[PDB]
This record gives structure tokens, C-alpha cells and sequence, in this order.
């Protein structure tokens, strides 16, 4: 009850179909993460880093990377303006979040803080967890040990704060190191516990730009984030 | 900087307003002339919609 | 053989009516939910669904059986119903269990296999795998369809699917049934709820309170397959096996009537216990069944 | 665009040949192609038709068992098989490019064809005319049956040869304009009776014209229409 | 001085608004006390166009009524067939953070836009049977979020930061710049006589702007949050708007004013997308409370609801003849209403 030319018309349109079809395999294989920081922050060594291995106001950069045979694509918005509430609700279906903040700075880290704090309580970025970069791990602890610049000047609660029993401190290191760097630390997961409510989690690290194991972190990291996902997908609680 | 924002804002204070009761009326009377031709206002018969 | 109960009118018969009446509209509610979660790309929703139909088919061929337990185990109706009702009646249970393995090997491969065998887990892979179960178990229990399944005796009685004693090839069937329609899903079932606990109790992001939580549906779930289904298969192989050595003695048989007939109607909770224990127990699935019912 | 065909030659009866079409410049994957002849001094006739992704496969009632067609995508070339040859299939024979969706225009491109020489919707065309610069020509070709189908448009197409060249396409669906041919060309009709009218006739434009129906299988032709200076 | 020049500014602002309060005489609502409701309308869907792989975006239909093109983020642009469901094209996309979409009044053209700062235009009648790419436009440092044709070599586009360009794509420079807005800009209407258009920032203000010269006619305030969406009015002296705050509102070119809200109480959840229909009874709105909305642009009374989508509403139109309104949503599914 068709014609001849509208017999091929359906034709061209199942031969669209198929390789739509092959789209969905390799959509559904990669794992889209976005990358966030401040100028300060170390974030394009990384890239730089994990790129070596495994037009001029272009607004995204993408990285592709491996770890496994699992491939991963990394988003860095690089020419917009300061506004962000906008262009984030692009991102409400990205596996994850990296946030890379600078430990070393003692003056925009307030401002750190702050601009951790919108992302995590974003109407959108619910159900999207964050791995959070404690970057430039060497500048802090030889600024620590010089003694030169104070950490009591900018946060006097430092004073009353003791290292935590559940430390992990490296193979020698002063105490005085650690003790400064579990209370930045700290500082985060104060905003991370305050309205989680079980729908997405924040996973810290310690780094430093040079570090060739930034790759597996992320790789460890979001295999438990699709875990999380599948427990409640298949219904087991 | 600030001298060309007020020069701006002059050219909208010398405008020809009109009255909302003759604007609203033109509105009112476009839509009581293109009535018959709206196929969402009145269903149109079957065989006649390219959909249904 | 001389064969007699005083129980067999009293408890099948109303195990059975409590199973219609509690079983019917539970299993359309969840055969409800699992089309809702097929919907949405899921592909647990298959194996809910063919759940769902089994159960089903089972609950609309018990009032025949319930008439014959009523009438001190005489059939009336005829051969041919004899030989349909009873294949399914029989049948339905491994069907059941295959289906019940499936859904956990799916979970463990979803859980503790993440980032990995995606061409697996997909609606057409699960719609081959249900086909494929449901052509092998109906192939593999055709056997009885071969033969005569209504038998009168001497002691006023007629039966139907059962003659005692044994004819000879029902030992065998009685055999394979035991030990690969029971047994090796169970064990399936029972390593693949292992591997997903323990992949779970190494994972942050989960806090203590949700662990237990999962740890009791897992053994939950182990359990209450191996308390509905255990006896029946343990009195099963007991006259298998005591059958192969004694043909001429009927005393076994004699003595273990009763506690077969219940036994046998003890089964059949699981046609109840399954839309509680995939639907009904978590909130996702009530919330459609509630939003459903609300129309 | 270009296509060149190779693999003409004198064949004994009974023989066999195959015949070769090389494509160059355009999305050969995404299009299907069609086999037509000419005999020696007559009209066209449709001889085969492979779609893209090879899924639809038609042969002209002279042509089934006999003739066999096949393509190469990757290496961008189509061959015809040819078996057990005869007296009847002495002809120049042309591959043409034809794609199918909503507003498309089948028939665009005929290749230069090769030679080969050997040892029903019936289309009624009207046999010369004669031609004189600036008057208004008009070319009536009937048919045996509606090609306004239910969907609201008719399947005629019209072509034009000029000596010693290969078919180009003029009109399509009966109202349609190609692509490159001047405004002075037009076209209409309706059921079972068709006219293409010619404004202002300039030099150049002389030869035998041809319609088309593509209703459904088997395509058939028109005996030509002459036009003569 | 700065100060001065403020507070001369500041009296020349109170002129303005003593200018709105003398020509209102009176309301819209007012003057509708007498015209029969419309009713109730009952949409059903009639096709559902199933293939896109993750959210959509954007949406444009064509000047003839039938074919319709669709954006989404996952790299793909697809020309639909209405009538048959049936697909013509797949354009895969350089960059996949695609925001807008945009059909060739004359139907030789498509465009699309996104976060990579760059307007793609692409030539569907070649003489080979692929789509290409004819011109990339550069020139913008923020996100696209509309472009609109007005001829086969003019365009126009709106951009993250507070400006908006008209293109000449044969050279591919711009040559006239829009400014004065202070804030993001999220859409953009063209007039039916295409000598003007209004656009809408997220600085809860909408300007109107001539294509010609280069100037900023007229500034409309009145809302308190972002406006996502604008359209004309079919007879050129009308524009409506949504915003986040679960309002619309209806503005007059020549009487510059507000006429009429479009809330309610019972919905919070801010607009997506606004239309008219082809007589300018009907004023259609997308919500992101996953369901769109139906209003009588003379009544402010809801007159019918569209409920199919899983999702939230991202893009609606309403095709030329009005004998359709098409819908996309998150869960990649576009629906023709009826």
C-alpha cells in the first residue's frame, strides 16, 4: 500500500537506525567527568600529565584517557565568564565532579571554600558526587616548616584542633605537616556532611601536580560511584 | 564611561506612546479576525488533518 | 498399594485457597511493576515478568487439584485434562528457580563486576536467556508426557501424575529432578549473594546501617527458597532411593503418604512469597503499585 | 561527479561478460544505482537496480536468471553479471545514480556508457516535430494508467538526449525543475495525460526526449519523441 | 560629576515611569469582561519520534510544515519526517554541548551552537549526497544560546556574554554588535517583517533592537528573576516572556507597559520555552515540572494541560499552517500534539 519511492524512503531510514544503534554501545561504554578549579589551582598540569601518557576563545577542552581498557573524557570549560548557574545544568548526568583546589595559598582559600560550598548544594548537581584534589602538597610543607606565614592568622580554630585518630601519615613527615593538612581537609567535609542525605558523596585525596597515580584515583573513584548507582538500580536497597 | 549610559537612556524618554485601551483593542480585534483559521481554537474534521 | 490419610481433605485444600485468594492479585501487581521497570530500560524487569507469568499459570491450575484433595483423591475430569493440568502443576516450580538464579547472577555480575560486560546486561540478551529457559525446562519435564498418568486401584482411588509404587522411570526423573532442578540454582543462587555481600562490605559511600540491611534481604531470600522447597525434595529422593532397593516392599510408602501430600502442598508458598520478597518490599516498586491503584 | 564504464566488446553467443562501473566524487555508499540500455537506433529499456546496503535487488522480466548485479562499497565500484548471452542484448549500456527521501531528485547523473554488440505500465508518446528558433514547442506522452498515487503526488519524469551525448534530467514528478537546466522548461498534466512545454526555444536544446513512470516495478519507457531543426 | 550624573540619570529614570503611569487608562483583563471563554482543549498525542540517545535541547521546525530538526547532547542533529515518523538526515556534531538549533527559512540550511563559543552552519543540497560544513563562525566569548536565519546569508545569534551579532556568513565577520545588556542572554525573536527583534538576559529585563542601525529602542522591567524565553505575538506589536519565578507576561511595542500575568498558585517551577499559536489566542508554555501548560492570551485562565513527559520540557514550537505543536523533553523524546 506504499509507493516504489516511499518503499526506499523507509529503507534509508533503517540504515539510520543501525548506526544509531552503534552510537548507544560507546555512549554507554565512556564515562563523561568535568573538571573544576581556580587559576591558582595546578588543574592544567594535570591534564598536561595524563595526557603525556595514557582556536583562541574556544569555551571546552576534552582529554581522553584509559586506565584498564575503560575510557574516560575530561571537560574543562577554559573562556567563560565568572557566572556559573547557568551553563551547570548541562552537567546533571556526568558520573563526576573533580574539584582540584590549591593548599598553599592561606588567602584565597576562603574563597575556595565558598565556591566548593555552591557546587555541592546546586539544585542540579544532586546525585553527583565530587572528588576533590587537595593539589600543591610540597609548596605547604615547606612553607610550614619555615615558619615564615602562620595558618592561625586566617582560621583561629586551628589552635584548638588535634590530629585525628584515623590518620595515615606518609613515611617521615614532621607532625606539624600533618596536622596542618588534615585541617584543610577538614574544612571540606564540614560542608560534605552537612546535607548529603545519601544521594551523592565526596572523596578526598592528597596530590601533587607531578603525581603519575592521578589516573587511578579517579579510575578507583568512580568505580564506586556506578556501584552505588547499580545497588539501587537492581533494587537491593 | 558612565557620560554615554545617561545619553543612552534619552532616546527612550523621546518616544510617541499610546494608550493601553487602544492597544489592547488591536490586539483583541486580530485575534476576532483569524479565528476561523486556527486549527487548535476549533478542531477541524478528520481526512482534512495531515496527523489524524 | 494400601494407601489412606485422614489430613490429605483437610490441609492442601485450604493451603491452596489461601494461595488463590492472597497470590492472584499480588502476582498481577507485581507482573504491573515489572512492566514499569521494563519501560525505563532496565532489564530486571524481564525476569520479573516471566516470575510473574509462572506463578500465574500455577495459581489458575489449583481448583482442579483443590477438587481432587476434596474428593479423597479421585480425578473425574479426564485424561487429557490429567496430562495438562499436571505437567503444569509439576512443572512450575523449576521454572520459578531458573528464573530466581537469573535474577541474582544478573545482580552479582551488576555489583561486583561493574565497568565491565555491558553486552550482557541489556532487554535482548534477557529476552533470549527467559526464551531459552522457558524451551529447556518445558523440554526436559516432557518426559512424563510420553506415558499413562491416570491410574485406578483396587481401594477406591484414582490418581493423577501419581501411582504407588513407582512404575520404574519415574525414580530416575525423580533423581534428576533432586539434584539438578533444586540443587545446583540453589547453589548458583547461594555463591552469587556471596560475592555480592562481600564486594559490598569493601565499599565507602555505603554506611553501616544499609550493609545489615542487605545482608538480611540476601539471607532472606536464600531462605525462604530452601524452607519452601527443601522437604518435598528430601522425602522425594528418600523413595527414589528406598525404591531401587526394595521394589516389592510398600511399607515406605505406606507410612510416608501423609507427609507427601502436605509436603507437596507446603510448596506451594513461594507463589506467594515471591511478589512480597521482588516487589513489594522495597519503595519504588510500592510507589508504582500505589500510583497505579490510585486510577 | 564522474563515472566511467568499461567492459563492452564483441561476445560469441552464449558467452559471458562482466561489466564495470568506477565511481569518483560523490557518496557512492549512500546511494543507489540502476542499469539502463539503448539499442542501436530505439529507446531505453531498464535492465536492474541495487539499493544501498545491497537489501533490494530487482530485474527486468528479460532479464531474470540471466543477469546478475552486485557492488563493492569500500573499493567504490559496481559490477553487472552477464550470462548466456543473445541477439537481443546488442546495446550501449548506462549506470545511473538515484537516492530516495522526502524531496530528493532520483535519476541525476548518467554515466558515458559502454558498447556492447553480439555475433506493465505501458508509456505511449507523437514521433517528430519541426523546430524553429523562438516558437513554443509542446510534447504529449499518455499512459495506460493513473500514476497519482494516494499521497498526493505523481511519479513522470522527463529526460533529454542530445546527439552523441549521454540522457540528462529535466523534470521530475511532473512539476519539479532539476538542478542547472534553465526556467524556460515546464511541466504539468494530470492523471494519464502529461505535457512539457518549452518557452522560447533557444539553439542547443534539439534532440529525442523520453518519460518516465516510477509508480512501480518494472520501469517503463516512451518510444521518443524527435525534434528537428 | 559621577555622583551628579547618576542622580541626573536617576530623575531622568523617575520621567520614564511618570510617562507609563499617565497612558494607562486601563486593563487588558478589563477590557476581555465580555468575549466568551474558549473552554477546555483537549491535546492528544498523535506521533512519538523515537532515536535520540540522551537529553534534548533544542528544536526548530520548517517553513513547510512538515520536516523538523532536533538537537541533543550526545553529538547528533536529526531532520524528521512528521507525517511518516521517518528519519532524512543524522548530522554528527564536532562539539556535543549543543544548546541551539536553527532551520534555513529557504530549507538549503541548518544551524546549530553550544559551549564551544562557535555558530556551525551546514549545506543540505550538494551536489554529493553528504551534508557538510559550509562556515564556522568565531567571533563570540560565551556560550551560544540562539541563532535564528533571516535569508540564506544573514544570521543572528545571542551569546553567554551580553551581546548579540548579526553575521554575514559569505565573508564570516560580524557586522553590527548588539550591547548594553548585563547579563547572560538566553533567547532571541525575530519579527515576521524581520527589521526588528527582542532578546531577554538574565538581568530580568528585555530590550528590542533594530537590525539596521544598531541601537536599543526600547527596555521593558518588570519581572525579578531570569527570563529563559521570548516570542512575537503574529502581528508585530506584541512580545511574551518566561521567567524562573513561575510567571509570563505579556509586553506592548507601542505603549510600552506590562498587560498581563500568566501564574497560578499551584505551580513554582520557573519556564522553559513559550509560543504562541497562529491566531494569538493560545499562549503555550513548558514547565519543569515535567508537563506543559495551555493559556488564553486575552483571559489569563488555564485552558488545558499537556502531560506525556517523563522529563522536563526543554523546547516547544508550533509549525507555520498551526496544525501542530511538537514538544522535546529530557527523556529524548519528541511528541506532536494535535
Amino acid at each position: 500500500t506504499l509507493s516504489a519511492e516511499d518503499k526506499a524512503a523507509v529503507e534509508r531510514s533503517k540504515m539510520i537506525e543501525k548506526q544509531l544503534q552503534k552510537d548507544k554501545q560507546v555512549y554507554r561504554a565512556t564515562h563523561r567527568l568535568l573538571l573544576l578549579g581556580a587559576d591558582n589551582s595546578g588543574k592544567s598540569t594535570i591534564v598536561k600529565q595524563m595526557r603525556i601518557y595514557h582556536v583562541k576563545t574556544s569555551g571546552i577542552f576534552e582529554t581522553k584517557f584509559q586506565v584498564d581498557k575503560v575510557n574516560f573524557h575530561m571537560f574543562d570549560v577554559g573562556a567563560q565568564r565568572d557566572e556559573r548557574r547557568k551553563w551547570i545544568q548541562c552537567f546533571n548526568d556526568v558520573t563526576a565532579i573533580i574539584f582540584v583546589v590549591d593548599s598553599s595559598d592561606y588567602n584565597r582559600l576562603q574563597e575556595a571554600l565558598n565556591d566548593f560550598k555552591s557546587i555541592w548544594n546546586n539544585r542540579w548537581l544532586r546525585t553527583i558526587s565530587v572528588i576533590l584534589f587537595l593539589n600543591k602538597q610540597d609548596l605547604l610543607a615547606e612553607k610550614v616548616l619555615a615558619g615564615k606565614s602562620k595558618i592561625e592568622d586566617y582560621f583561629p580554630e586551628f589552635a584548638r584542633y588535634t590530629t585525628p585518630e584515623d590518620a595515615t601519615p606518609e613515611p617521615g613527615e614532621d607532625p606539624r605537616v600533618t596536622r596542618a593538612k588534615y585541617f584543610i581537609r577538614d574544612e571540606f567535609l564540614r560542608i560534605s556532611t552537612a546535607s548529603g542525605d545519601g544521594r551523592h558523596y565526596c572523596y578526598p585525596h592528597f596530590t601533587c601536580s607531578v603525581d603519575t597515580e592521578n589516573a587511578r584515583r579517579i579510575f578507583n573513584d568512580c568505580r564506586d560511584i556506578i556501584q552505588r548507582m547499580h545497588l539501587r538500580q537492581y533494587e537491593l536497597l | 564611561q558612565a557620560r554615554k549610559l545617561v545619553e543612552q537612556l534619552k532616546m527612550e524618554a523621546n518616544i510617541d506612546r499610546i494608550k493601553v485601551s487602544k492597544a489592547a483593542a488591536d490586539l483583541m480585534a486580530y485575534c476576532e479576525a483569524h479565528a476561523k483559521e486556527d486549527p487548535l481554537l476549533t478542531p477541524v474534521p478528520a481526512s482534512e488533518n495531515p496527523f489524524r | 498399594c494400601h494407601v489412606d490419610s485422614r489430613v490429605d481433605h483437610l490441609f492442601p485444600p485450604s493451603l491452596y485457597i489461601f494461595v488463590i485468594g492472597v497470590g492472584l492479585p499480588t502476582n498481577c501487581l507485581a507482573l504491573w511493576a515489572a512492566y514499569r521497570q521494563v519501560q525505563q530500560r532496565n532489564e530486571l524487569g524481564v525476569y520479573l515478568m516471566n516470575l510473574s507469568i509462572a506463578d500465574l499459570l500455577y495459581i489458575c491450575t489449583l481448583p482442579l487439584w483443590v477438587d481432587y484433595f476434596l474428593h479423597h483423591d479421585n480425578w473425574i475430569h479426564g485424561p487429557g485434562s490429567c496430562k495438562l493440568f499436571g505437567f503444569i502443576f509439576y512443572t512450575n516450580i523449576y521454572i520459578s528457580i531458573a528464573f530466581l538464579c537469573c535474577i541474582s547472577v544478573d545482580r552479582y555480575l551488576a555489583v561486583a563486576h561493574p565497568l565491565r560486560f555491558a553486552r550482557l546486561r541489556r532487554v535482548k540478551t534477557a529476552v533470549a536467556v527467559s526464551s531459552v529457559v522457558w524451551a529447556t525446562e518445558l523440554g526436559a519435564n516432557s518426559a512424563p508426557l510420553f506415558h499413562d498418568e491416570l491410574f485406578r486401584d483396587r481401594y477406591n482411588h484414582t490418581f493423577c501424575f501419581e501411582k504407588f509404587p513407582m512404575e520404574g522411570w519415574v525414580a530416575w526423573m525423580n533423581l534428576y529432578r533432586v539434584f539438578v532442578g533444586f540443587l545446583f540454582p540453589w547453589a548458583l543462587m547461594l555463591l552469587s549473594y556471596r560475592g555480592i555481600l562481600r564486594a559490598v562490605r569493601g565499599s565507602v559511600s555505603t554506611e553501616r546501617q544499609e550493609k545489615a540491611k542487605i545482608k538480611r534481604l540476601a539471607l532472606s531470600l536464600i531462605a525462604i527458597v530452601l524452607v519452601c522447597f527443601a522437604p518435598y525434595h528430601v522425602l522425594l529422593l528418600s523413595r527414589s532411593a528406598i525404591y531401587l532397593g526394595r521394589p516389592w516392599d510398600c511399607g515406605f510408602e505406606e507410612r510416608v503418604f501423609s507427609a507427601y501430600h502436605s509436603s507437596l502442598a507446603f510448596t506451594s508458598l513461594n507463589c506467594v512469597a515471591d511478589p512480597i520478597l521482588y516487589c513489594l518490599v522495597n519503595e519504588g516498586a510500592r510507589s508504582d503499585v500505589a500510583k497505579a491503584l490510585h486510577n | 561527479v564522474q563515472l566511467v564504464e568499461s567492459g563492452g566488446g564483441l561476445v560469441q553467443p552464449g558467452g559471458s561478460r562482466k561489466l564495470s562501473c568506477s565511481a569518483s566524487g560523490f557518496a557512492f555508499s549512500s546511494f543507489g544505482m540502476h542499469w539502463v540500455r539503448q539499442a542501436p537506433e530505439k529507446g531505453l529499456e531498464w535492465v536492474a537496480y541495487i539499493s544501498s546496503g545491497s537489501g533490494t535487488i530487482y530485474y527486468a522480466d528479460t532479464v531474470k536468471g540471466r543477469f546478475t548485479i552486485s557492488r563493492d562499497d569500500p573499493k567504490n565500484t559496481l559490477f553487472l553479471q552477464m550470462t548466456s548471452l543473445r541477439s537481443e542484448d546488442t546495446a550501449m549500456y548506462y549506470c545511473v545514480r538515484s537516492i530516495y527521501y522526502y524531496g530528493s531528485s532520483p535519476f541525476d547523473f548518467w554515466g558515458q556508457g559502454t558498447t556492447l554488440t553480439v555475433s506493465d505500465i505501458v508509456m505511449t508518446q507523437t514521433s517528430s516535430v519541426p523546430v524553429t528558433p523562438g516558437e513554443s514547442v509542446s510534447i504529449s506522452c499518455r499512459s495506460s494508467k493513473s500514476l497519482l498515487h494516494s499521497n498526493g503526488n505523481t511519479y513522470l519524469y522527463w529526460f533529454l538526449q542530445r546527439p552523441g551525448q549521454s540522457p540528462q534530467l529535466l523534470i521530475y514528478r511532473m512539476s519539479n525543475l532539476a538542478s542547472g537546466v534553465p526556467d524556460r522548461f515546464s511541466g504539468s498534466g494530470s492523471g494519464t495525460a502529461f505535457t512539457l512545454t518549452i518557452s522560447r526555444l533557444e539553439a542547443e536544446d534539439v534532440g529525442v526526449y523520453y518519460c518516465m513512470q516510477h509508480l512501480e516495478y518494472p520501469l517503463t519507457f516512451g518510444a521518443g519523441t524527435k525534434l528537428e531543426l | 560629576e559621577l555622583d551628579q550624573l547618576r542622580q541626573e540619570a536617576e530623575q531622568l529614570k523617575n520621567q520614564i515611569r511618570d510617562a507609563r503611569k499617565a497612558c494607562a487608562d486601563a486593563t487588558l483583563s478589563q477590557i476581555t469582561n465580555n468575549i466568551d471563554p474558549v473552554g477546555r482543549i483537549q491535546m492528544r498525542t498523535r506521533r512519538t519520534l523515537r532515536g535520540h540517545l540522551a537529553k534534548i535541547y533544542a528544536m526548530h521546525w520548517g517553513t513547510d510544515s512538515r520536516l523538523l530538526v532536533s538537537a541533543s547532547q550526545d553529538g547528533k542533529l536529526i531532520i524528521w519526517d512528521s507525517y511518516t515518523t521517518n528519519k532524512v538526515h543524522a548530522i554528527p556534531l564536532r562539539s556535543s554541548w549543543v544548546m541551539t538549533c536553527a532551520y534555513a527559512p529557504s530549507g538549503n540550511y541548518v544551524a546549530c551552537g553550544g559551549l564551544d563559543n562557535i555558530c556551525s552552519i551546514y549545506n543540505l543540497k550538494t551536489r554529493e549526497g553528504n551534508v557538510r560544513v559550509s562556515r564556522e563562525l568565531a567571533g563570540h566569548t560565551g556560550y551560544l544560546s540562539c541563532c535564528r536565519f533571516l535569508d540564506d546569508n544573514q544570521i543572528v545569534t545571542s551569546s553567554g556574554d551580553t551581546t548579540c551579532a548579526l553575521w554575514d556568513i559569505e565573508t564570516g565577520q560580524q557586522t553590527t554588535t548588539f550591547t548594553g545588556h548585563t547579563g547572560d542572554v538566553m533567547s532571541l525573536s525575530l519579527a515576521p517583517d524581520t527589521r526588528l527583534f527582542v532578546s531577554g538576559a538574565c538581568d530580568a529585563s528585555a530590550k528590542l533592537w533594530d537590525v539596521r542601525e544598531g541601537m536599543c529602542r526600547q527596555t521593558f522591567t518588570g519581572h525579578e528573576s531570569d527570563i529563559n524565553a521570548i516570542c512575537f505575538f503574529p502581528n508585530g506589536n506584541a512580545f511574551a516572556t518566561g521567567s524562573d519565578d513561575a510567571t509570563c507576561r505579556l509586553f506592548d511595542l507601542r505603549a510600552d507597559q506590562e498587560l498581563m500575568t500568566y501564574s497560578h498558585d499551584n505551580i513554582i517551577c520557573g519556564i522553559t520555552s513559550v509560543s504562541f499559536s497562529k491566531s494569538g489566542r493560545l499562549l503555550l508554555a513548558g514547565y519543569d515540572d515535567f508537563n506543559c501548560n495551555v493559556w488564553d492570551a486575552l483571559k489569563a485562565d488555564r485552558a488545558g494541560v499537556l502531560a506525556g513527559h517523563d522529563n522536563r520540557v526543554s523546547c516547544l514550537g508550533v509549525t507555520d499552517d498551526g496544525m501542530a505543536v511538537a514538544t522535546g523533553s529530557w527523556d529524548s523524546f519528541l511528541k506532536i500534539w494535535n
